C-alpha cells in the first residue's frame, strides 16, 4: 500500500512534489558537484567549505541501499556493456533520442561514477492520445517542391528515426530499484534538511554556485578597498 | 484514475453517478421514459385500468341504413 | 410582417416569426456585425449608377410575377364585400 | 421544473447571482468615459417589472396562480348537523350549538361571499400574496450568494441544466401516455 | 497506424452497423414475401391458415388498434410498402390497422366451406 | 483585436435548440389526438435533436470547460 | 439505413476529439454505404412508374432505386481517397499470401504515407459526406414540394459546409463563401417557383399538378399559365446548381479554390441528384396535344441553357492554364448535352440521357482521381521551376496548373495513357465509352427534328477537344522540369524495413530506399477498373445499355 | 422579533393585486349584464352570444320560451367585410 511514494505526488508544499528517484539523483547532483570544484584552487574556503558538506551529505545518503540493489546493479552493468551504443550521448546526444513516444537512456559520467538518466514517455489517457503521442511536426509537404524546401522539411528523417514499435536490436532499460517510504524518512532523519525533494531543490542550487563562483574567482584578492570614511558612520569617541 | 466503460461498466457507472451527476442523471431519466412506455401499461391492463375511450371531436353518425322516422311532421306544427 | 399576420389571425407563426427571427437570427447577425470590424467607407459603392438598371429590373419583374399571383391574394364604385 | 424555471428566472432577470458580466462594467471604465443607464428611470422600471412579471408568471405556472385553497370545503366535510332552525349544530368534537345570527350575520355574510368584487378580490390577493413570497425569494438569493463568473452560469446552463431539461422532456409525455393522462386540447375549463 | 484504443472503437461502431444492416436484410427478406416480391408459395398457406383460423375464431382479421380508426389510416398509409424504402429511412408497422392492400373475401370464404365441412361430419357421426 | 469565437457558438446553439423547442409547442396543445403514434414520432425528433446536443456537450463548442511528476529519472551504477 | 449510420457515425465522432481515429470514420463510411446497397438492390423487384410511401411525401420507382445505388457506390469510390493513405511500401519479400496475412512488416510509416496530412484529419468529414448523399436521395424520391424543397437545401448546405472545412485555407474560406452566397440566391428561386405553384393550385403533390396540367392538355376562366412559368422559375434554381450558363460562373472559381479531394465529391454527387429529379418532372409536364400550353413550355430554358452551355463550356475553356478552371468547364460543356437530351423527351433521348449520366459520373472521377494520384506521385520527385513556387495551398492542390503535367509521360507512362484514354473519352473519340454517349444523344435530337442544335454540338466538340489536346500534348510532347529527389536515392541514404511473424519475431530485416515507395493499391485499382471500362466497353455494352432501355420503357409505358 | 416596517412594501403589492382583481371582476360583471363574465370563449361560445342577441338584444341575455318572436327568421346576422377572407 503505502510502501513506496507515489511520484508526483503534492509533498506539502506546494509546487514541489515527489522526486520520481530521490537517491540517484541526490547522487547524481553531489558527485556533479564536487567534480566542477577541480576548477577552484585547494587554499579556498569556498572549496573547502562545499567540498566537506557535499562528502558529508554524500557519505549519509550512500549510507542507505535500497533493497535488491546489488542484483539489480549487476544485471544494468552488463546491460550497458553489450548495448553501449545504445545509451551513448555522442550517438543519441543529451537526451537518448528523439522519438519521444519511446523510452530514451543515455549513460552520463561524473566523478568516477556513471549513472543512466532515462527520460519516460509521458502517461496520459489514451482517449486524448493522438497517434501514441507522437509528435506532429505538420503535414508533408506534397506538390511540386524544390531541393531546398524538401531538406527544411525534414525529409531526411525518414533515414533516421525508427517506428516506436520497432524494437529488435535494442534492449529495454530496466530502472533502478528504489527506497521505501520509510526508507526515505530516515534518509531525511540523517541529513537534517527536510523533505527529500526539498534537499534535491538545496543540492541543485549548490550545483548551479559553482559556475558563478569559478567565473568570478571569489578567491582572488580584494577587488575594490575601501576609500576612507567609506564605512564611517555617527558613532561618538 | 477515471475508469473506462468499456472495460469496467459497473465501475464507471458509480465514478459517473458520483463526479457527471447531472449528465448522468440525464441518460437515466432519458432512459425511464422508454422504460415507463414498456412497463406500466401492461401492468395497468392486469390491475384492470382500463384506458378511457376517445372523447367524439366531430358529430357522431350511426352506421347503416336510415330509420324510415314516423312523427312530428308538418301537420304536427 | 409578425404584427400584419397577427391582425389577420395567423397568431402562432406570426408569434413564431417574433420568437425566431427577432428573437435569435437578427441577433446572431447583430452578434457578428458588432465584432467583425466594418470601415463603413468600404462598403459604399456608387448606387447612381444602378439607378437604370434599377429602373429596368423592377418593371420586368413586376409586370410579369403579379399575372401569377392567385385572384384571392390581389382581390384588393362597386367594391366587392 | 420549478426550480430549474426559478433559477432560470433569476438568470434571465441578470438579476445576482448570476449579474457579473453586466457588473465588470463598472471596475474597467478607466479615467476617460463612463456610463449611460444615468438620469434614467426607464431601465430601472424595465428590470423591476421585469422581475414582478418573472414572479408572476412563475406563480401562475407553478404554484396556484389565483386558486386559495378553500376552506369552505372543509367545513362541509366536517359539519353534518345542519339546523333550519340557525343553531348551526357541528358533528366535531370541539363544536357546540352555534349562536349565529340568521338576521344579522349569515344573511349578509351569504350575499358578501357571492359578490363579484369580493370573490375578485380574494382571487387577486392569493395571486397578490403568491406573487409577494416570490419577491422575497428574489431578494433573499441576492443577499445569500456571491456571484458566478459567467463562462459557470454559462456550464450550468449547458452542462447542467439544459441536460436534465431534455431528458424530463422524453419521460414527462412517457407517463402522460402510460396514465391514460393526455388532456384534451379542446376548450374545456 | 491509428493509437492504442482507436480500433477497439472501430469495431464497436461497425458491430453495431452491422447488428443494424445486419437485421435489416433479414427483416427485408422475410418481408417482400409479404410484398410479392418474393416467391412466397410457403408463406401464403401459413396466411391462408392463420387467416381463416382467425375469422372461425371470431377474432378481428388483423387483430385490435388502441388507435383511432383515423390513426390507423395514417399509421398503414406510411408503412404500406416501406421496407422498400430501407436502405434510406428505416420504418416498421406495431399498429393493429385493417389496411393491407388485399380482398379478405378469401379467408371468410375459405372459412365457411370449411366451417360446412366441419358440420357434416359431426352430423355424419 | 479578435473576437472570441464563442459569442457566435452562444447565438448558434440557441438558434437551433429554440427553433427546435418551437417545433415541439404544437406538440403539447395536440397530445390527446396524437396519442401514441404522435408520441413516437414527436419522441424520434427529441432523439435526433438530442444526439446534436451531446455533440457539442462532447466537443465543448461553448467552450465552457477547459478552464507534475517528472520524466527525468536517474539510477546509480557505482563506480568505473 | 444511411440515417442509422449518420446517428451511430455522429454518437462516435461526439464523443472523441482523436484526429488519429479519422482515417478508421472513412472506413466505416464505405462499409456503411455498402449495407445501404444491400437493401435498395433487394427493392428492385416490382414494375411501376411509381409507388407514393410514407404519406404520399416520398416515391420509390425503378429508375429512383437504381440510382440510389448509383449514388452510393460513387460515394464509397471518392471515400478510398480518405480511407487510405497516398502511398504505400511494398517488397517482394512480403507479397504472398502468408507475408500480408501472418507476417507484419515494421518502419517509420509517417512521412512516407503522411500520416498526419490535412485530409487525414478532419473528423466530420465522413459524417458531412453522409448528409450531403442523405439530401441527394432523398431528392431523387421526392413527391410533394416541400419535400424537395427541405432535400434541396440538405444536400446544398451540405455542400457548402464541404467547402468551407478546410478552416485554415484562405482559398478554401472564399469559396465556401462564394457558394452558399450564390446558392442561397439560388435557392429563392427554387423556394419562388414551388409557392407559386402551391399559391395557384392549392396542392403540394407533384402528381395532382400532373393531373391539373393533364385536364389542360386539350386541343376558360382558369387559364393553367403557372405551371409554365411556376416551373421556369424553378428550374432557373437547379440551372445553377447543376452550373448550366448563362448561371456558370460560380463553378470554375469554387472548384479551384477548394482542395482537390473536396471537388471530387462536390462536382459530381450534386449532378446526379439534380439530373434524375428533373427527368419525372419533364415526363409529365409534357404537352402532347400542340396548344398554347406547349409555347410556353419550360424545357425551353434547358434548350437555351444547353446551347449557351455548349457554347460558353467549349469555347471559354481554350485559354484556361489552370487544370482545375480547365475541368470545370469541361463539365459545363458535358451538362450541354445532357441537357439535350432532356429536352427532347423522347423514348431515345430518355435512355440516351440515363447512358450520358452515369458514364460521364463515372469517367470525371477517373480524372479526379488521376490528377490526386499523380500530385500524391511527386513527393520523391523535385522542380526547381520559378513559377511552381509561387503556387498558393500546394498541399491542398497539389497540381494546379497544366504546365505541372509537363513529361509525366517521362516519370508514370501508363498513369499519363489513363489520364489520355479519360480525356479522349471526354472528346468523344470512338472506341472509347464517351464517344457512344454523344453519339445517342446526337440520334436522339436528329431523330426528333433538332438538327440544327446538334450541328451546334458537334461544332463545339470541336472546339472544345481544342483544350482537351492541350493536356495532351503537354503530358506527352515534351521533357519534365520535374527530376527525381536526390537524397531518396544516395546509396548511403536508406529505411530499415523489419519483417516479423505472428509471435513478433524478426524473420528479416530489409533496407530500402525511395524506389520501394509507390502508390497505394486503392488507388491503382480503382484507376485501372474505369480506364478499362472506358477502352473495353464495345465488348461489354449489353447490360448496361439494356438496363437503360428497361427503365425508359417503363417510364414511357402504357 | 419581526420588522413589520420591511413588511409593509409587501403589505401594499398584495392590496394592489387585489385591487386590480376586486375592481375588475365588478366592471365586467356590469359589462356583462350585471352578470359573470364568460372565459375561453372558442366559435361555439361566440355563435351562442351572437343567437342570444337575436332573441334579446343582449349577448348575454336570456330567455326559455319555447318559441322564437316574430322576426327572428331573418336577424340572423351575416357579417361583411372588405379585405380579409
Ligand atoms: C428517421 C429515423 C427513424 C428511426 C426509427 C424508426 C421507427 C419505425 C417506426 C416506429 C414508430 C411507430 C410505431 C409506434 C407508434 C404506435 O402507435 O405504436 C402502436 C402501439 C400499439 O398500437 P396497436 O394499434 O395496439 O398495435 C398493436 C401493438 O403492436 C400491440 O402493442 P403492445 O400491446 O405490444 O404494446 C407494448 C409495446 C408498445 O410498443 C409497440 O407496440 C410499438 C413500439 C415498438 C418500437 C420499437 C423500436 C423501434 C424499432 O411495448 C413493448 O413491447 C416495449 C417497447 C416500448 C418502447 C421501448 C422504447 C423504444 C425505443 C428505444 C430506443 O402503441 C403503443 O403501444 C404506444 C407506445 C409506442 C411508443 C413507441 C416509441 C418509439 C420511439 C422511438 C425513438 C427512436
Ligand atoms: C440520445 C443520445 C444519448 C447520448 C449519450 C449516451 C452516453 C454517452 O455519451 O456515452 C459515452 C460514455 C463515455 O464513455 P467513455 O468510455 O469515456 O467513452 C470513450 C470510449 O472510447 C467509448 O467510445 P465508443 O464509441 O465505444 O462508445 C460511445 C457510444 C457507443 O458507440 C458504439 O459503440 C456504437 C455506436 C452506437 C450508436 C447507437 C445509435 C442508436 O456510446 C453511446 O453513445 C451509446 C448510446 C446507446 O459512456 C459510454 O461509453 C456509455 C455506453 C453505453
Ligand atoms: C465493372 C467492373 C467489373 C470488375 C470486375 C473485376 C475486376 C478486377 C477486380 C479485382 C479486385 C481485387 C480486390 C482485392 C485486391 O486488391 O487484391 C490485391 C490485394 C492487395 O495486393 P497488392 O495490390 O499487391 O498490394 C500489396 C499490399 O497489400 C499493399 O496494399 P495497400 O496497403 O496499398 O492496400 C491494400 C488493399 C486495401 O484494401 C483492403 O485492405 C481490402 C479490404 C477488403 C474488405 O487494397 C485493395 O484491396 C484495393 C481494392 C480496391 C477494389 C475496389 C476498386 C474500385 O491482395 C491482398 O492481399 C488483399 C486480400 C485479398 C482480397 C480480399 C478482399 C477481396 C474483395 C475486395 C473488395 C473491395
Ligand atoms: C467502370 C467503373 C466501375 C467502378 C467500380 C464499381 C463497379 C461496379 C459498378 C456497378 C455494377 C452494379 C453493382 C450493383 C450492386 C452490387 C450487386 C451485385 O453485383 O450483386 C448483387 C448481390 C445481391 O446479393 P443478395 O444475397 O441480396 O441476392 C439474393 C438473391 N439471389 C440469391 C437470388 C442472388 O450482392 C449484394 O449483396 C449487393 C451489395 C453488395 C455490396 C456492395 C457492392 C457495391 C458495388
Ligand atoms: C451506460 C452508462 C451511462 C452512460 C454515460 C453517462 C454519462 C457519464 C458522463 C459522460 C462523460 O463521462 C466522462 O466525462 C469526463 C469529462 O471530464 C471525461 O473524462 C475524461 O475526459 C478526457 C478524455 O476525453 C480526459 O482528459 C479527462 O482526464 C477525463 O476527465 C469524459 O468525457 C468521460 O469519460
Ligand atoms: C419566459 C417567459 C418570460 C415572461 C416575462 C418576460 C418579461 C420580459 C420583460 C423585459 C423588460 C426588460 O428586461 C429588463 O430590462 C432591464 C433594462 O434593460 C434590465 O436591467 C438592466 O438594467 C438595470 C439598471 O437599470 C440593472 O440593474 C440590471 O442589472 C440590468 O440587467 C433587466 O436585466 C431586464 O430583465
Ligand atoms: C454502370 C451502371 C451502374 C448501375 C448501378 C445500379 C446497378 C443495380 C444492379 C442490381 C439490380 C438488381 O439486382 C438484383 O438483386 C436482387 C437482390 O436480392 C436479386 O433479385 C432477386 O430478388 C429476390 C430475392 O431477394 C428474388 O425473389 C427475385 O426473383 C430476384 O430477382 C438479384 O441479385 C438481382 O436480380
Ligand atoms: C437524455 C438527455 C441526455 C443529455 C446528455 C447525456 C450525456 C451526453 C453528453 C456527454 C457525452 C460525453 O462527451 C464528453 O463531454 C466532455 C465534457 O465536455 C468532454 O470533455 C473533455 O473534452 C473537453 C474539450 O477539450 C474538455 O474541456 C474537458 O476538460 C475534457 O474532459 C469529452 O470530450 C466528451 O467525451
Ligand atoms: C459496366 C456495366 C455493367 C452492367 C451494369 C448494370 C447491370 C445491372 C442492371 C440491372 C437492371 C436491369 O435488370 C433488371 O431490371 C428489372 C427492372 O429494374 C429488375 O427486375 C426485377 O423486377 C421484376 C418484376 O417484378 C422481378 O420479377 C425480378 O425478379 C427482378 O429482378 C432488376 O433490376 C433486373 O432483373
Ligand atoms: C450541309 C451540312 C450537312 C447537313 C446534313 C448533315 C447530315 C444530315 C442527315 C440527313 O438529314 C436528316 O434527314 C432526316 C430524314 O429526312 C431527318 O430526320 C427526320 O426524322 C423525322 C422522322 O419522323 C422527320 O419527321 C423529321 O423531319 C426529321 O427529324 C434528320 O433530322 C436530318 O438531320
Amino acid at each position: 500500500k503505502g510502501k513506496f511514494l507515489v511520484p508526483g505526488a503534492p509533498t506539502g508544499l506546494t509546487g514541489l512534489g515527489t522526486h520520481p528517484s530521490p537517491r540517484s539523483a541526490l547522487l547524481y547532483l553531489y558527485h556533479s558537484t564536487l567534480e566542477k570544484l577541480k576548477q577552484i584552487p585547494e587554499h579556498s574556503v569556498y572549496r573547502q567549505s562545499v567540498e566537506a558538506v557535499t562528502r558529508h551529505r554524500l557519505a549519509l545518503v550512500e549510507s542507505v541501499v535500497p533493497e535488491g540493489y546489488d542484483a539489480w546493479v549487476e544485471r544494468a552493468k552488463k546491460l550497458l556493456e553489450e548495448h553501449a551504443d545504445q545509451f551513448d550521448p555522442t550517438k543519441v546526444g543529451p537526451e537518448g533520442g528523439e522519438e519521444v513516444q519511446g523510452a530514451r537512456a543515455v549513460k552520463v559520467e561524473r566523478d568516477g561514477r556513471v549513472f543512466v538518466v532515462s527520460r519516460l514517455p509521458k502517461e496520459e489517457d489514451e482517449r486524448v492520445l493522438e497517434w501514441d503521442g507522437e509528435v506532429d511536426e505538420g503535414p508533408e509537404l506534397e506538390g511540386s517542391r524544390t531541393l531546398e524546401e524538401k531538406i527544411e522539411g525534414g525529409l531526411e528523417k525518414i533515414f533516421t528515426r525508427r517506428d516506436v514499435k520497432d524494437t529488435v536490436g535494442r534492449v529495454e532499460w530496466e530502472p533502478e530499484p528504489q527506497l521505501t517510504a520509510e526508507q526515505v524518512a530516515e534518509l531525511e532523519n540523517k541529513i537534517g534538511a527536510g523533505l527529500i525533494e526539498e534537499v534535491i531543490q538545496v543540492a541543485e542550487g549548490e550545483l548551479k554556485l559553482v559556475d558563478t563562483m569559478v567565473k568570478a574567482r571569489v578567491w582572488e584578492p580584494l577587488e575594490e578597498q575601501p576609500r576612507p570614511g567609506q564605512w564611517e558612520y555617527f558613532e561618538r569617541k | 484514475t477515471t475508469p473506462r466503460f468499456w472495460s469496467t461498466p459497473l465501475k464507471y457507472c458509480r465514478w459517473a453517478a458520483r463526479e457527471r451527476p447531472a449528465l448522468f442523471f440525464s441518460v437515466v431519466i432519458g432512459a425511464l421514459g422508454p422504460v415507463t412506455l414498456a412497463t406500466v401499461p401492461p401492468l395497468r391492463r392486469l390491475i384492470g385500468d382500463v384506458d378511457a375511450a376517445p372523447i367524439p371531436l366531430t358529430y357522431p353518425i350511426p352506421p347503416g341504413p336510415r330509420k324510415q322516422l314516423k312523427g312530428y311532421d308538418d301537420d304536427t306544427e | 410582417v409578425s404584427f400584419y399576420l397577427i391582425l389577420i389571425g395567423l397568431n402562432f407563426v406570426g408569434l413564431s416569426y417574433l420568437i425566431v427571427y427577432i428573437g435569435a437570427v437578427s441577433i446572431l447577425f447583430l452578434f457578428i456585425l458588432m465584432l467583425i470590424n466594418i470601415r463603413t467607407s468600404e462598403l459604399q459603392s456608387n448606387t447612381s449608377n444602378s439607378i437604370p438598371l434599377t429602373i429596368l429590373v423592377g418593371i420586368i419583374i413586376s409586370s410579369f410575377l403579379f399575372k401569377m399571383l392567385p385572384y384571392g391574394v390581389i382581390i384588393s364604385k362597386n367594391d366587392l364585400f | 421544473v420549478f426550480i430549474i424555471f426559478f433559477i432560470g428566472s433569476v438568470a434571465e432577470t441578470n438579476r445576482a447571482p448570476f449579474d457579473l458580466a453586466e457588473a465588470e462594467s463598472e471596475l474597467v471604465s478607466g479615467f476617460m468615459t463612463e456610463h449611460a443607464a444615468v438620469i434614467f428611470v426607464f431601465f430601472f422600471l424595465a428590470e423591476y417589472g421585469s422581475i414582478v412579471l418573472m414572479c408572476i408568471l412563475t406563480s401562475i405556472l407553478f404554484l396556484g396562480g389565483y386558486l386559495l385553497i378553500s376552506l369552505l370545503d372543509i367545513i362541509y366535510n366536517n359539519l353534518l348537523s345542519w339546523i333550519v332552525i340557525g343553531k348551526y349544530i357541528i358533528f366535531i368534537f370541539p363544536f357546540w350549538g352555534p349562536v349565529f345570527i340568521d338576521l344579522g350575520l349569515y344573511e349578509i355574510i351569504s350575499y358578501l361571499y357571492n359578490a363579484p368584487t369580493v370573490e375578485g378580490s380574494f382571487y387577486g390577493l392569493s395571486l397578490g400574496v403568491k406573487t409577494s413570497i416570490l419577491i422575497f425569494v428574489f431578494i433573499w438569493t441576492r443577499a445569500s450568494f456571491p456571484r458566478i463568473r459567467f463562462d459557470q452560469l454559462m456550464s450550468f446552463c449547458w452542462t447542467v441544466l439544459l441536460p436534465i431539461l431534455f431528458a424530463l422532456i422524453v419521460l414527462v409525455p412517457c407517463i402522460l401516455y402510460s396514465f391514460n393522462i393526455f388532456p384534451v386540447n379542446i376548450s374545456l375549463l | 497506424q491509428v493509437g492504442r484504443g482507436g480500433f477497439a472503437k472501430a469495431m464497436r461502431l461497425a458491430g453495431f452497423i452491422g447488428l443494424a444492416g445486419g437485421f435489416l436484410y433479414f427483416y427485408q427478406r422475410s418481408i417482400l414475401r409479404f410484398y410479392g416480391m418474393s416467391e412466397n408459395a410457403r408463406e401464403v398457406e401459413m396466411d391462408m391458415r392463420e387467416m381463416t383460423d382467425r375469422v372461425k375464431a371470431g377474432l378481428p382479421l388483423y387483430g385490435e388498434s388502441r388507435l383511432s380508426p383515423a390513426m390507423q389510416g395514417v399509421a398503414a398509409r406510411q408503412s404500406r410498402y416501406s421496407a422498400l424504402f430501407f436502405g434510406v429511412m428505416p420504418w416498421f408497422n406495431f399498429v393493429n390497422h385493417n389496411q393491407h392492400g388485399v380482398d379478405t373475401a378469401k379467408y371468410y370464404q375459405q372459412a365457411e366451406r370449411e366451417l360446412e365441412a366441419e358440420r357434416l361430419a359431426r352430423e355424419q357421426a | 483585436s479578435p473576437f472570441n469565437i464563442s459569442f457566435f457558438i452562444y447565438g448558434l446553439v440557441f438558434l437551433l435548440l429554440d427553433l427546435e423547442i418551437l417545433l415541439l409547442y404544437p406538440f403539447a396543445v395536440s397530445e390527446y389526438v396524437n396519442s401514441a403514434y404522435g408520441l413516437a414520432a414527436a419522441l424520434i425528433f427529441i432523439g435526433i435533436i438530442t444526439i446534436g446536443f451531446v455533440y457539442e456537450l462532447g466537443h465543448d463548442a461553448l467552450k465552457v470547460h477547459s478552464r507534475l511528476k517528472s520524466s527525468v529519472v536517474i539510477s546509480y551504477l557505482g563506480n568505473i | 439505413m444511411i440515417m442509422i449510420s449518420i446517428l451511430s457515425l455522429l454518437l462516435s465522432t461526439s464523443v472523441t476529439l482523436r484526429r488519429d481515429m479519422s482515417i478508421l470514420f472513412n472506413r466505416i463510411s464505405i462499409i456503411a454505404l455498402a449495407y445501404c446497397i444491400l437493401h435498395d438492390t433487394m427493392s428492385l423487384s416490382f414494375i411501376s412508374k411509381g409507388i407514393g410511401l410514407h404519406g404520399g411525401l416520398l416515391h420509390i420507382t425503378n429508375l429512383t432505386q437504381i440510382f440510389h445505388i448509383f449514388i452510393f457506390i460513387i460515394s464509397i469510390l471518392i471515400l478510398q481517397l480518405t480511407s487510405f493513405y497516398p502511398r504505400k511500401v511494398w517488397i517482394p519479400e512480403y507479397s504472398s499470401l502468408k507475408d500480408i496475412f501472418f507476417n507484419k512488416i515494421l518502419y517509420y510509416r509517417t512521412k512516407i504515407i503522411n500520416k498526419m496530412g490535412e485530409h487525414m484529419k478532419i473528423i466530420e468529414y465522413p459524417l458531412i459526406l453522409l448528409f450531403v448523399i442523405s439530401g441527394a436521395v432523398f431528392l431523387i424520391s421526392t413527391n410533394d414540394l416541400v419535400s424537395i424543397f427541405l432535400s434541396i437545401e440538405l444536400q446544398s448546405y451540405g455542400l457548402y459546409l464541404l467547402s468551407t472545412i478546410y478552416r485554415n485555407s484562405e482559398l478554401s474560406t472564399t469559396g465556401g463563401l462564394i457558394y452558399f452566397l450564390l446558392g442561397g440566391l439560388s435557392s429563392c428561386f427554387i423556394l419562388l417557383g414551388t409557392s407559386l405553384l402551391y399559391v395557384n393550385s392549392g396542392t403540394t403533390s407533384l402528381d395532382g399538378l400532373y393531373i391539373l396540367n393533364s385536364i389542360s392538355d386539350v386541343n376558360s376562366w382558369y387559364k393553367p399559365y403557372y405551371l409554365n412559368f411556376s416551373l421556369l422559375i424553378f428550374s432557373i434554381g437547379f440551372l445553377f446548381k447543376v452550373s448550366a450558363a448563362p448561371f456558370h460562373f460560380w463553378s470554375p472559381d469554387v472548384y479551384d479554390a477548394i482542395p482537390t479531394i473536396v471537388t471530387t465529391f462536390v462536382a459530381i454527387i450534386a449532378k446526379i441528384s439534380i439530373f434524375i429529379f428533373l427527368l419525372e418532372l419533364v415526363y409529365y409536364t409534357n404537352s402532347n396535344a400542340n396548344s398554347y400550353l406547349s409555347e410556353f413550355s419550360w424545357t425551353y430554358a434547358l434548350l437555351i441553357s444547353s446551347l449557351l452551355s455548349l457554347i460558353i463550356g467549349t469555347v471559354v475553356g481554350l485559354t484556361q492554364f489552370r487544370i482545375k478552371r480547365l475541368l470545370a468547364y469541361s463539365t459545363i460543356s458535358h451538362v450541354g448535352f445532357i441537357l439535350l437530351a432532356l429536352s427532347v423527351s423522347s423514348i431515345e433521348s430518355t435512355q440516351a440521357f440515363i447512358f450520358y449520366l452515369i458514364q460521364y459520373s463515372i469517367s470525371n472521377l477517373n480524372a479526379f482521381f488521376i490528377l490526386i494520384t499523380i500530385g500524391f506521385s511527386l513527393y520523391g520527385y523535385v522542380t526547381n521551376n520559378k513559377e511552381y513556387k509561387s503556387l498558393l495551398d500546394k498541399n491542398n492542390s497539389p497540381i494546379q496548373l497544366i504546365s505541372q503535367l509537363k513529361g509525366y509521360f517521362y516519370i508514370n507512362p501508363l498513369l499519363s495513357l489513363s489520364l489520355a484514354i479519360t480525356i479522349f473519352s471526354f472528346v468523344g473519340v470512338p472506341p472509347l465509352v464517351g464517344f457512344f454517349a454523344k453519339q445517342m444523344v446526337l440520334s436522339a435530337a436528329l431523330d426528333n427534328g433538332y438538327i440544327f442544335l446538334s450541328l451546334i454540338a458537334i461544332i463545339t466538340s470541336v472546339i472544345g477537344a481544342v483544350y482537351y489536346l492541350n493536356v495532351i500534348k503537354e503530358i506527352f510532347f515534351y521533357s519534365p522540369e520535374h527530376e527525381v529527389n536526390p537524397v531518396l536515392n544516395e546509396s548511403d541514404s536508406n529505411f530499415s524495413l523489419r519483417i516479423l511473424n505472428e509471435k513478433n519475431v524478426l524473420i528479416r530485416s530489409v533496407l530500402l530506399k525511395g524506389r520501394n515507395i509507390f502508390i497505394s493499391s486503392p488507388f491503382s485499382i480503382t484507376i485501372s477498373i474505369i480506364t478499362n471500362v472506358i477502352l473495353l466497353f464495345i465488348f461489354m455494352n449489353k447490360e448496361w445499355l439494356s438496363m437503360g432501355t428497361i427503365l425508359v420503357q417503363i417510364l414511357f409505358s402504357a | 422579533p419581526v420588522p413589520f416596517e420591511t413588511l409593509i412594501p409587501y403589505g401594499i403589492i398584495i392590496a394592489m393585486f387585489g385591487v386590480t382583481g376586486a375592481g375588475m371582476a365588478k366592471v365586467r360583471h356590469m359589462f356583462n349584464g350585471d352578470k359573470r363574465h364568460r372565459w375561453s370563449v372558442d366559435q361555439w361560445d361566440k355563435q351562442q352570444m351572437e343567437r342570444d342577441r337575436r332573441l334579446t338584444g343582449h349577448l348575454r341575455g336570456q330567455t326559455d320560451n319555447p318559441i322564437a318572436p316574430p322576426g327572428f327568421e331573418f336577424n340572423n346576422p351575416w357579417k361583411v367585410x372588405x379585405x380579409x377572407x
